């Protein structure tokens, strides 16, 4: 058992933390499990190549660090990859190639784009499930992503359109976050998320949203979270379809109306939250009234009150008369 | 039902009660030992997703899954280790080594230290990980935080916090490797670490105190319930004397028999 003498060793845990390090030490022993490199002064010069050869290692710390590349010269096993608030920009296929086993990579606030990542970097990241992009440079979703992916957080970009290639053929993401980019409903390419069989929650907070999107995926979709745009309308087939849909969250935007029947699909609506929103109390919404009375005892449904006309502002709608 | 006055030295741990089974492994309960009404908070544990506090009005309401509101927070949390302490949530924001203090009253952010040194986000989590590297406590003295640093070689270090203007107000190192500890929690100033076994050291007591008081510290062997093997979080109420315990989906209370207190 050999420790680094800058380093704290125990039981396969190497604790190299918050040490002014500007390169990895010498010494770390082969029955390594867990890298703790974060809070240093490390580059990619700094990871030596005798780095790879630490078999056991399945988790490194990097985070907080001064790399400005994706790492070279990985242990070759490593599954978990922790490299947050680096100057990472690039992403190549040998890079990501000579970590196969990956599963879990964060990258977030890194300086990462589309074009940056080399085309097919991840054709051989055959086991990837968690990949976090937040707080990147992204403009667009990158194509080419792993078939395996089941998470991908793209949050606090600066996303402007959605390629339907680019979530072509990702069949098995169940969780996809977008908030805080730069969407609008013309930014959404048409049926982008349709193939999304596997989708269980679909993120669009925060974004300049003004009506639901359409052709989302009902085959799975389970939790859809719309709230903090200013959506003023809901197509007639925004849910068309979402029959396990079972959160949906529209709070906080300039909802007024909603034609008849848009959550006629909706078989598993367990949890409907319709708060923070205008909502206008006439004729149309009469409906609402009823669907609420004859709405099933398990559901659970918020937030539904007049602010127009002046007369009934602030009044419940499942209350009024006319 | 004195909050600031010592119960004294603790002796023995009891199953008291067992309220429901949580759809989430592992999270934390606890009601404000500040706070006149019986109030219940609640935050399971979601790897890289855990950013709400869930409040309930009654034990009853709790146990029925009825909400009286959620308190949507402004940063994700690191760990099981969050208290509510005078209508304040105090939490390890995901991915530092700082308290964060959010007001539940306005729902706004009004506070944020930096906790000197500590390790965090899974580097000296208890046992089972979950980035539960950094646990709040509160007893009769206050307001602490439970945590390790390489200056004390991965070993429990406390520090007592001010609860209004979030500064350390002394530190004390302790003995005991923090990732061999499930759990641990303060009475009267007194540290008792936790040891356990998990589904996946065959004994489940209170092995190690440590007296801030005194600064001294001495090995003990009070025998702790662990029937699910699974222990999460486990904080202690001054104004009932109980422990709030979340154990393999099991949200429990345990009742506790005291001795003499220590100085
Ligand atoms: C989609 O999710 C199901 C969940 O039952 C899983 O069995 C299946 O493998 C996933 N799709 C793919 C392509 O793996
Ligand atoms: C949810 O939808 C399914 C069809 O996919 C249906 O069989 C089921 O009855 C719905 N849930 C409820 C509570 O009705
Ligand atoms: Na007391
Ligand atoms: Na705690
Ligand atoms: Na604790």
């Amino acid at each position: 058992k050999s420790c680094p003498s800058v380093c704290r060793c125990d039981a396969g845990f190497i604790y190299c933390n918050d040490r002014f390090l500007t390169s990895i030490p010498t010494g770390i022993p082969e029955d390594a499990t867990t890298l703790y490199l974060q809070n240093n002064q490390i580059n990619n010069a700094g990871i030596p190549s005798d780095l790879k050869n630490l078999l056991k290692v399945e988790r490194i710390y990097l985070y907080h660090n001064s790399l400005d590349e994706f790492p070279t010269n990985l242990p070759k096993y490593v599954k978990e990859l922790h490299l947050q608030e680096n100057n990472i920009r690039t992403i190549t296929y040998d890079s990501l190639s000579k970590i196969p086993y990956l599963e879990e990579l964060h990258l977030d606030d890194n300086s990462v784009s589309a074009v940056s990542i080399e085309e097919g970097a991840f054709r051989d990241s055959n086991y990837l499930r968690l990949l976090f992009l937040s707080r990147n440079h992204l403009s667009t979703i990158p194509w080419g992503l792993p078939r395996t992916i089941e998470e991908l957080r793209l949050d606090d970009n600066r996303i402007s359109t959605i390629s339907s290639p680019s979530l072509q053929g990702l069949t098995s993401l169940k969780r996809l976050v977008l908030d805080g980019n730069l969407l609008n409903n013309h930014g959404l390419g048409d049926k982008v998320f349709f193939n999304l069989v596997n989708l269980t929650e679909l993120s669009l907070v925060r974004n300049s949203l003004t009506a639901a999107p359409v052709n989302l995926p009902g085959t799975n979709l389970r939790k859809l979270y719309l709230q903090d745009n200013h959506i003023n309308r809901v197509p007639p087939n925004a849910f068309s379809y979402l029959r396990q849909l079972y959160r949906l969250d529209m709070s906080n935007n300039n909802l007024s109306n909603l034609p008849q029947g848009i959550f006629d699909d909706l078989d598993n609506i367990t949890q409907l939250i319709l708060r923070n929103n205008p909502w206008y109390c006439g004729c149309k919404m009469k409906w609402v009234r009823d669907w609420l009375q004859s709405l099933p005892v398990k559901v659970n449904v918020r937030g539904l009150m007049c602010q127009a006309p002046e007369k009934v502002r602030g009044m419940a709608i499942k209350d009024l008369n006319a | 039902g004195d909050p600031r006055e010592c119960p004294g030295l603790l002796k023995g741990v009891y199953q008291s009660e067992h309220l429901f089974e949580s759809d989430h492994q592992s999270g934390a309960w606890c009601k404000d030992p500040l706070q006149a009404s019986d109030k219940i908070y609640y935050m399971p544990w979601t790897p890289y997703r855990t950013d709400t506090l869930t409040e309930y009005s009654s034990k009853d309401d709790f146990i029925a899954g009825r909400p009286t509101t959620t308190y949507k927070l402004p940063h994700r949390v690191d760990g099981t280790g969050f208290v509510v302490y005078d209508g304040a949530l105090f939490f390890n924001k995901e991915r530092t080594r700082n308290i964060v203090k959010f007001d539940l009253r306005t729902r706004i952010k009004s506070g944020e230290a930096i906790i000197a040194n500590a390790n965090y986000h899974d580097t000296s989590p208890y046992r089972w990980g979950g980035k539960s590297d950094i646990d709040l406590a509160v007893d009769e003295n206050g307001l602490w935080v439970i945590y390790a640093t390489e200056q004390n070689n991965g070993k429990i270090v406390i520090s007592q916090l001010n609860p209004y203007t979030l500064r350390i107000e002394g530190t004390w190192d302790t003995a005991y490797d923090k990732r061999s500890a499930s759990n641990a929690f303060m009475i009267c100033g007194i540290l008792y670490v936790v040891k356990s076994v998990y589904e996946d050291a065959t004994g489940n007591k209170i092995d190690y105190i440590y007296n801030t008081d005194q600064s001294k510290d001495s090995l003990v062997d009070v025998p702790f319930p662990n029937s699910y093997q699974y222990i999460a979080a486990v904080d202690y109420n001054p104004r009932d004397n109980l422990l709030y315990v979340w154990n393999n989906y099991h949200v429990v209370k345990y009742s506790l028999d005291f001795g003499p207190a220590a100085a």
